[PDB]
């Protein structure tokens, strides 16, 4: 429990909680005066309780870290353990692993067992093959046989290795060990009887979200009344310490809001309070958001709580459900309630698009819990609009329209900037909102069924009898999409467990191959030819000051003098590998290295040289060239586009482009694929500007999806929906 | 005056005045009650004059037009709502209803546009331009609610819109009109607005109206954002017409204490108004989350006014329901913080990133009066989006919907000048050529111009535009350029690209209210704006008054004034008492055009506080309350370098005009040169002014189209220096050599009385003396080697006779007044220092290159213009400096060093010491205590002041504000203090030396310098072989130990340098200060003992 404070960097952990565990679990728990059954019930209860009281104040990618080292710690099996943890038609990454994994003894099966079997390709290709796996190695125990092909399903697919974990906890700690997690934070209880005074209630918010109205909500609820004073004035400061000494005087809530902006005061609080006796139920809230800033002896101290968008679509209904209270969505007509689920699977349906970025949602925009408030005061005064004196209502007399458009264009909207992000919340709530959702028959997403209730009490039982099995196809993302994020998380756990277990001689061998790889770049009215002389001006300019600044590097790392300043940041920026800014004067993806860099300006400087072969020799129509090759691909746009115009003699504005399947080569298309300019869910296109069921796709210079340059009009299959293809997220990739 | 700035806008209180003229009157024969009473009955006049007429099938002119001219502005536009409102109420409540009202919008439409090709007074005419803008919004919504299919008002399309409900049987008059919306229910304020500029109502900005709406029927604020100029401010503007109550614009900045805002609310709260705050990107994390508790704690007063009294300061005070907050962001630049989580739960947020530019370069153009308004902005638009796309990457281009409203409204403006200059046709597509040359042209620079036009003549064929002249402002210009010594050009001439260049500043100037210049150093920015100012103080006969403000140096609670926090009290600062002196118009400032400029580098720190000011409704907000209204005959200028540290919610403001440095090429410099040269003496026809002529007559030649010096500093530019060399720097040294040549000239003259100067011997003299003079100033900065290839180079150009040594570099030879060459070792004699000075501060043992510094020194000394020494530690800068010194019995010195965080207060206390100030008709002038005896302020490290964030120094500035101006600004008053006898002399290592900043360019062309190395092998070895034998005299028997000694110690001195350096540890300085605490060691070890 201690040593996690290497890792998270948010949770500090001290004795006194520790103790306070024993102080609950030895005096509270209940129970039978027997003594091995109540050993035996501590034992059991003491890993819960270690589990409970740690991972509702850490994120939740790390609920999985800390659980399975509780694992190990009621755990012979520890000599294979440390395997696949510092162990680092078959593919060559798998074929590594799959090498590596045949060196123990237990898995000598696996040189000849992975051909014998001719179910192996079905199974790689399963979209869940945690339930079932192939044994490849005495009969063992469930926990030895879970240990076995966790081992085995890295060496095959890591990709799944997070979701075996969370089953293997189950082998060893209980299938209901992590299920209080998804569900919502019993924040009476835990200031009740888990959190006494002189002890502040630490509340940590991610980036997006906060936590500022659960107290006030806690306040009202219990009706007491409290004081709450923000941090970063004196005056302030002033009228905090008076709150805080009359609470400490007479019991009060009180309450402080981002304590993170003002570390001198919150380090004499935790000094002011740790030599104090307050009165009984004396509550102090402290919000505060995760950054290196706050003093660690407050977070030593006080009870620690992490918010953020909950994982999982089934968690987020529980959630929203325990916010709205009962009273509002039981109130007549009983479609109120219809409406109300419709909207919290809507906005758990965007929150965890956001979560899948930017292959959902190109901008991760933020969504929160004021927005669902909005959006509900909204509904309420729409049915009370409508359905004023009336029981019963019909679907088709509820304002479907209205709604729909000011959550398309205000509440959700607002915050929505890109045209395309724009149209798919259009989409989102022309398919969900209507009258087709009354229907028994009704499909949220292609299946699960709809419930066909009417009070708010049926719909509680079926968001827990959603399958735990989620894939982001419940979504409209494909699913694949999980692989990027799985993967990451896979590594996450192996690194963040191993914690939990010259320069120029660099420099100058660094830089002593890549002048071999890179090269030389040689220099009327034509608008195509004054465009791209500029680009290879740019282009000659940029390579002989790059060429320039490497070789002021090899000389001062050789030894021959040199020793400048703004040298020796070059030689920090190019040992660490973070891109200087005296090369970026174009756009590239955040945190792009230094090899890469040179990866890329290779090829570009081979295409320049290719493009200066061609202008040279016009023939400069006939020439082709990748898109995001070009400085400022706009310009290649607009100088074709010109050229057209002037070879016509048609006026720049009513010209319009077709697309085929002018050359451009170099281009991908992800989330599809296209054969005679129908997409079906580029090794050349052709582009000819003409004069004056098919959908516009964008073009992305990065897969960052930052901004956009270019728009192409593509037809669709007769077997696909055009409304679909927003949904799926497929784009046109420059890189 | 006072109502101009806190009152809504209007000028001054029979009734209410306005700053565009119309006038209400007080029905009835509490300065907001009345006003709004009579406005009330006024609308309710108006509603049943306009209903009879509402089915307007068929219009009469005449009546149409006198209820135009009857009635205010802001009623007209009102009651053209409320008639539509209930016109379509009454018939989507019963489609031919539909579309006889859309008929009748489409006839009111035809006869007002037909009104516009007739000519108007300004006066009706922007109200008729005002409903032409509402009325296209009427047609354009009702085609769009006819293209939809509706059948009932409760369908949400009709629901959704600006209707107006009038009920004349509501007996409260102030309640007499609503306003709905999506779940909205107002009332309007009836303030007086007045006319101010209605803006057109695009579907994005429709969502604007909508959002905000639905925000301020519940309580909550309205948080519109997005890149910069988009229309955020505007959109607030026109919901706070709409709804009737006049919104307070405040720009903020980090100036503001949490007492400030207090008294905002408060102010917001007592009387019921609405507020704008501009920024809150630059407000302080801390005092964000400070200042969410307030704007929490009213929105609950707020909502139990809904289901009266709040805490303000302290205070209970009472809220009117009548109160509104909305923000504004600029997100996503470099140069501002963010935002905490808990005060965006209280807002609303909408994104301005693409604005429907096709309708609105519609509809205003066609309001204007133009017959084919459609197709040309159709045409127009993407011409902006095409320059926008293709044009190459530059910092200063600004073409959002602020430049595109700015090139309309310079096209309109030039349709009513072509029209008084002559009806039905006059070439339209050529007037937005006209316009985009006169507006957008300028910015362009040298390589993007053919792009440009090749654009103009691609998207607008034909109409080809022929630039026209303004020959009586180009005479002016003939006639007081010269005055002051300055070239002309006919626009092909060698000097036509600077006054083309300044005829383009005049047409910006003429157009935009804020102007701004960009460029490299020393390409004619304050000449030109000088000059022009001289020319139009002498054509229109209105005094021109210049105002000078450098605020990068200025620190910024002394430039915009600052609150004191313990008892609220503003301090003025500078521009706030500039401003104070213009609108108070003491002397009579309000009928002189003044300008206010700007120069130093740009920073967003002071540039965006300016950002209220450069919009519409030109206003300058202050923490303490007080509001300042911007006069109209002033102008803002901005005169900088470059924009690589500024963001675009600034750069789009402010018109342009862009300087390469090719509009100011060198033969001007050198005519400005001679001519200065030939009038103007030097001492201050007289003897001086003879030498003078007859030197220019004599090196005129050399000083014109190629010649010897352009030939010689294109040379240059190859080899390098300490740091980049600049082309006026390096002609500014030589024009005070040349200036030392004269004087020089007339020492000699002043030697032999009876024997005067020769022109035979002069010529000699002086062509020599400018191949010298050509050398120390193209490669006083540099190293030998470069001073050597530069003597070949001149060698080889010229004809000048030259020494013939075979190996001696003519870098190393002084001209003689007797007209010859002479070897520098002739100056530098084999002198043995006395036994007691062996080794003593203060002591200078000559050699050639300490000898030619001296020499270089006293020639910068002697004209009293300022220099810099610079080289590697131990060269001996300040001990050559204070032997030029030495020589000169009319200067003395006073060290100062700069620590990296010094400030300009440093130099103030230095000149409160060792100066004095006293007031004389003039103005303010800072004297030394001495009379007539010079005062020298040597900088023992002058390129490490404190450094700001945006490459910037604060002292760098303020030297260069002193040397450039001849004074600054004393912050105790506040006033212009202007230098008497004081010159600037300054020492560094160079820029490549580790912590050490290079120097900004802008004061670099100011000060000449000189670069100093260690002597190294071949005049160590004499130097300290004098020492030793100087020092081996204590003891005559070890006289013949002198020589070898040295040669060992600088070896070693020579073997020690090269291995350890600065590479391993930060202090590994080695320089010949050990060599003079060797020496210093050995001769107080030897003295006493008398044996060895
Ligand atoms: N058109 C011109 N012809 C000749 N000399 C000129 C011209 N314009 C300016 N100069 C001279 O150039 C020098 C500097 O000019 P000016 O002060 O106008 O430059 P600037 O662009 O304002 O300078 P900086 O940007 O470096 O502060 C002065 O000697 C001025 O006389
Ligand atoms: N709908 C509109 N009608 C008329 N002018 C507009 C409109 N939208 C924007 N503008 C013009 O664009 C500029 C936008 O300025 P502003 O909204 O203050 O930018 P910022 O919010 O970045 O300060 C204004 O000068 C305004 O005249
Ligand atoms: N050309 C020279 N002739 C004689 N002494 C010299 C010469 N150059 C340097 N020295 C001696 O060595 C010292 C070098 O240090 P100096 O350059 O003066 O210090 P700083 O780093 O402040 O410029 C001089 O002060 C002087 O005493």
């Amino acid at each position: 429990m201690e040593s996690l404070k290497q890792i998270h960097f948010l949770y500090q952990y001290s004795l006194q909680f520790f103790l306070d565990i024993y102080h609950n679990v030895l005096y509270e728990n209940p129970n039978v005066t027997d003594h091995t059954q109540r050993l035996s019930i501590i034992t059991k209860d003491l890993f819960q309780v270690a589990f409970n009281r740690v991972a509702r104040g850490m994120l939740h990618q790390d609920h999985i870290t800390f659980a399975m080292l509780l694992a190990r710690i009621k755990l012979t099996y520890d000599a294979e353990f440390q395997h696949f943890l510092r162990g680092n038609g078959l593919t060559v990454e798998q074929a590594e692993a799959v090498v590596r994994l045949s060196c123990l003894p237990a898995f000598k099966d696996l040189i000849a067992k992975v051909q014998a079997d001719e179910q192996f390709g079905i199974w790689l290709d399963s979209s869940s093959p945690e339930q079932t796996v192939p044994y490849l190695w005495t009969p063992a125990t469930p926990i030895g046989q879970a240990i076995h092909r966790l081992l085995l399903i890295q060496a095959f697919r890591p990709d799944r290795l997070l979701a075996m974990a969370h089953m293997f906890v189950s082998t060893n700690l209980g299938e209901s060990f992590m299920s209080i997690m998804e569900q919502p934070l019993d924040l009476t209880h835990i200031v009740g009887t888990e959190v006494k005074p002189n002890t502040p209630v630490l509340m940590c918010s991610v980036p997006g979200y906060d936590a500022s109205g659960h107290v006030e909500d806690l306040a009202a609820e219990q009706n007491t009344q409290i004081t709450s004073i923000a941090i970063g004035s004196a005056e302030g400061f002033n009228q905090a310490d008076k709150a805080i000494n009359t609470a400490v005087k007479s019991g009060r809530w009180v309450m402080l809001k981002n304590v993170h902006l003002a570390p001198g005061w919150l380090m004499q609080l935790e000094k002011k309070l740790h030599s104090l006796q307050p009165h009984a139920c004396f509550r102090l809230f402290l919000t505060m958001e995760i950054n290196p800033k706050v003093p660690v002896n407050l977070l030593r101290a006080g009870r620690i709580f992490v918010f953020e968008p909950p994982p999982g679509v089934k968690a987020n209904m529980l959630r929203t459900f325990s916010s709205i209270p009962v009273s509002r969505i039981c109130k007549s007509p009983n479609e109120r309630a219809r409406l109300y689920f419709l909207l919290a699977w809507f906005h758990a349906i965007i929150q965890e698009r956001l979560r899948y970025a930017p292959l959902g949602w190109s901008k991760k925009y933020e969504f929160g819990e004021s927005d669902l408030r909005s959006a509900c005061d909204t509904v309420d005064t729409w049915l009370d609009d409508t359905a004023k004196g009336r029981q019963n209502i019909s679907p088709d007399k509820i304002p479907w329209s209205a709604l729909k458009t000011l959550m398309a264009q205000s509440i959700y909207g607002g915050r929505v900037d890109n045209e395309f992000d724009q149209r798919l919340l259009n989409t989102f709530l022309e398919r969900l909102f209507t009258t087709r959702s009354f229907d028994s028959e009704f499909k949220l997403a292609c299946d699960i069924q709809m419930p066909d209730g009417i009070r708010r009490e049926e719909f509680v039982q079926w968001v827990e009898l959603l399958p735990d099995t989620q894939t982001p196809s419940w979504l409209g993302l494909p699913n694949n999409a999980e692989r990027v994020l799985l993967t990451t998380q896979g590594v996450d756990m192996i690194s963040k467990m191993l914690k939990m277990q010259t320069l120029h001689t660099t420099a100058s061998n660094w830089l002593h191959l890549i002048p071999q790889t890179l090269s030389h770049l040689k220099r009327i009215k034509d608008p195509l030819f004054r465009f791209f002389e500029r680009e290879v001006k740019m282009g000659a300019k940029l390579l002989q000051d790059v060429r320039q600044d490497l070789a002021d590097v090899v000389q001062v790392c050789e030894g021959k003098k040199k020793q400048t300043n703004y040298l020796r940041t070059l030689i920090n920026e190019l040992v660490k590998g973070i891109l200087p800014r005296s090369w970026s004067h174009y756009t590239v993806p955040a945190g792009m290295t230094v090899i890469q860099w040179v990866s890329d300006f290779s090829e570009r400087i081979k295409q320049l040289q290719n493009i200066s072969l061609a202008a040279a020799s016009k023939e400069l129509k006939n020439i082709h060239v990748c898109l995001g090759g070009l400085f400022v691909p706009e310009a290649y746009i607009t100088a074709t586009r010109q050229y057209v115009a002037q070879a016509n003699s048609w006026s720049l504005e009513e010209l319009c482009l077709e697309v085929n399947v002018f050359g451009v080569t170099g281009l991908k298309l992800q989330g599809a694929t296209c054969n005679n300019n129908k997409l079906s869910l580029l090794p050349l296109t052709q582009l000819r500007w003409v004069k004056q069921s098919v959908v516009t796709l964008p073009v992305y210079l990065n897969f960052t999806r930052a901004d956009l340059i270019f728009t192409v009009d593509f037809e669709i299959a007769t077997k696909e929906d055009p409304r679909s293809f927003y949904e799926r997220g497929v784009a046109v990739l420059c890189t | 005056k006072h109502f101009k700035k806190m009152f809504a806008g209007v000028s001054s209180i029979l009734g209410i005045s306005s700053r565009e003229g119309e006038e209400v009157m007080f029905k009835t024969p509490l300065v907001e009650k009345e006003m709004r009473v009579t406005l009330a009955k006024l609308l309710a006049e108006s509603v049943t004059e306009v209903e009879i007429f509402g089915k307007a099938t068929s219009i009469d002119p005449n009546t149409y037009i006198t209820w135009i001219d009857k009635y205010q502005a802001q009623l007209v536009v009102l009651s053209a709502q409320i008639a539509w409102s209930e016109n379509v109420e009454t018939a989507l409540s019963s489609a031919a209803p539909l579309h006889s009202v859309l008929s009748n919008v489409e006839v009111t439409l035809n006869v007002l546009a037909d009104s516009v090709l007739m000519e108007q007074p300004p006066l009706r005419r922007r109200k008729l331009e005002h409903l032409i803008t509402e009325l296209v919004h009427q047609r354009d919504v009702t085609r769009s609610l006819i293209k939809s299919k509706i059948d009932n008002a409760k369908s949400f399309e009709w629901l959704s819109q600006m209707r107006f409900y009038f009920d004349p049987k509501q007996t409260d008059v102030l309640q007499q009109l609503s306003i709905q919306m999506a779940n909205a229910k107002f009332n309007y304020g009836f303030e007086y607005l007045g006319v101010q500029d209605k803006l057109v109502q695009t579907p994005l900005t429709d969502r604007c109206y909508l959002t905000m709406t639905q925000a301020l029927e519940a309580r909550l604020g309205g948080s519109p954002f997005g890149p910069a100029g988009t229309g955020k401010t505007e959109s607030v503007k026109a919901l706070g017409h709409q709804l009737g109550r006049f919104v307070l614009v405040f720009n903020c900045d980090e100036t503001f204490d949490f007492q400030a805002m207090g008294r905002i609310f408060v102010g917001l709260c007592q009387v019921g108004a609405w507020g704008c705050f501009d920024e809150f990107n630059r407000l302080e994390e801390r005092m964000l989350s400070a200042v969410s508790q307030q704007v929490q704690c009213i929105q609950e007063a707020l909502r139990e006014h809904s289901n009266i009294t709040c805490e303000l300061l302290n205070k209970q005070v009472k809220v009117s329901p009548d109160m509104a907050i909305f923000i504004t962001m600029n997100p996503g630049y470099a140069g501002r913080s963010n935002l905490p989580d808990n005060l965006k739960k209280l807002f609303r947020s909408l994104a301005m990133t693409k604005p429907d530019r096709q309708l609105i370069a519609q509809v205003m153009l066609y309001s204007q009066g133009f017959r084919t308004a459609e197709v040309l902005a159709n045409k127009i638009v993407p011409f902006f989006k095409l320059c926008d796309e293709q044009l190459s990457s530059q910092s200063h281009y600004d073409f959002g919907l602020r430049a595109l409203k700015s090139v309309l409204v310079s096209a309109g403006n030039v349709k009513r000048e072509r029209i008084q200059k002559i009806a039905e046709n006059l070439p339209e597509q050529e007037i937005l050529i006209q316009s985009v040359c006169e507006t957008m042209v300028p910015k362009l620079v040298a390589e993007d111009i053919p792009l440009l036009f090749s654009l103009l003549s691609d998207v607008f064929p034909g109409v080809q535009y022929h630039r026209g002249e303004m020959t009586a402002l180009r005479e002016e210009l003939k006639k007081v350029c010269q005055e002051m010594y300055l070239t002309y050009g006919d626009g092909e001439e060698v000097g036509g690209m600077w006054v083309e260049k300044v005829l383009q500043l005049y047409q910006i100037t003429q157009i935009n209210h804020g102007l701004m210049m960009v460029g490299p150093s020393g390409s004619g920015k304050s000449m030109a704006w000088r000059v022009l100012l001289k020319a139009l103080e002498r054509l229109e006969g209105v005094e021109g008054v210049a105002h000078i403000i450098d605020p990068k140096a200025i620190s910024k609670d002394h430039l915009y004034g600052t609150l004191d926090p313990n008892t609220r009290e503003w301090t003025d600062g500078l521009f706030t008492h500039v401003l104070r002196k213009i609108i108070d118009s003491v002397r009579g400032e309000l009928q002189k055009r003044q300008w206010i400029v700007f120069d130093g580098d740009v920073d967003p720190e002071w540039v965006e506080n300016l950002n209220s000011v450069l919009d519409d409704n030109k206003l300058l907000t202050l923490p303490n309350g007080e509001r300042l209204s911007l006069p109209p005959n002033v102008r803002i200028m901005f005169e900088v370098q470059d924009l690589k540290y500024a963001t675009l919610a600034t750069v789009s403001r402010c018109g342009m005009v862009w300087f390469s440095e090719d509009v100011l090429s060198t033969d001007m410099i050198f005519n400005n040169f001679l001519a200065r040269l030939r009038s103007i003496p030097l001492d201050e026809a007289s003897p001086m002014l003879q030498i003078q002529r007859d030197a220019a007559t004599i090196m005129q030649p050399y000083f014109t189209s190629n010649g010897l010096v352009t030939k010689a500093l294109e040379h240059a530019f190859q080899l390098e220096h300490i740091m980049d060399l600049t082309r006026l720097r390096c002609l500014g040294s030589l024009f005070s050599m040349l200036h030392q040549a004269c004087r020089n000239v007339a020492q000699y003259n002043a030697n032999h009385p009876d024997f005067p100067m020769q022109i035979e011997q002069l010529e000699r003299y002086i062509q020599r003396y400018l191949v010298y003079a050509i050398l120390w100033s193209l490669s006083g900065d540099s190293r030998l080697k470069m001073r050597a290839e530069l003597g070949e180079y001149i060698r080889r150009i010229t004809t000048v006779p030259l020494p013939t040594a075979p190996n001696i570099p003519i870098i190393d030879y002084e001209v003689s007044i007797s007209g010859e060459w002479s070897p520098w070792q002739a100056k530098v004699p084999q002198i043995e220092v006395e036994t007691h000075k062996v080794a003593a501060p203060d002591v200078v043992v000559p050699t050639l290159d300490t000898v030619r510094h001296e020499a270089l020194l006293y020639t910068w000394l002697a004209e009293h213009k300022p220099l810099v020494l610079c080289g590697p530690p131990g060269s001996g800068k300040t001990m050559t400096l204070f032997s030029a010194l030495r020589a000169l019995p009319d200067m003395e010195v006073v060290g100062l060093n700069f620590s990296s965080a010094t400030t300009p207060e440093l130099l103030l206390k230095t000149f409160d010491h060792y100066c004095e100030y006293r007031r004389t008709p003039n103005g303010v002038v800072l004297a030394p205590v001495q009379l007539g005896k010079w005062l020298v302020l040597f900088c023992d490290e002058i390129n490490l002041p404190d450094m700001d964030k945006y490459g910037t120094q604060r002292v760098i500035s303020f030297i260069r504000q002193m040397v450039e101006h001849g004074g600054f600004y004393r912050t105790s008053d506040q006033t212009w203090v202007k230098l008497e006898r004081i010159q600037f002399v300054g020492a560094c290592n160079p820029p490549t030396d580790p912590g050490r900043k290079p120097l900004s360019h802008r004061f670099l062309r100011h000060v000449p310098v000189v670069y100093v190395d260690y002597p190294g092998p071949a005049s160590l070895t004499q130097i300290y072989g004098t020492f030793n034998r100087a020092m081996l005299r204590l003891i005559p028997s070890l006289r013949t130990y002198a020589e070898p000694l040295t040669a060992a110690m600088v070896e070693f001195y020579t073997m020690s340098q090269e291995r350890f350096t600065q590479d391993t540890q930060p202090h590994y300085i080695y320089s010949p200060r050990e060599m003079t605490r060797w020496v210093r060691g050995i001769f107080e070890a030897l003295r006493p003992l008398e044996t060895l």
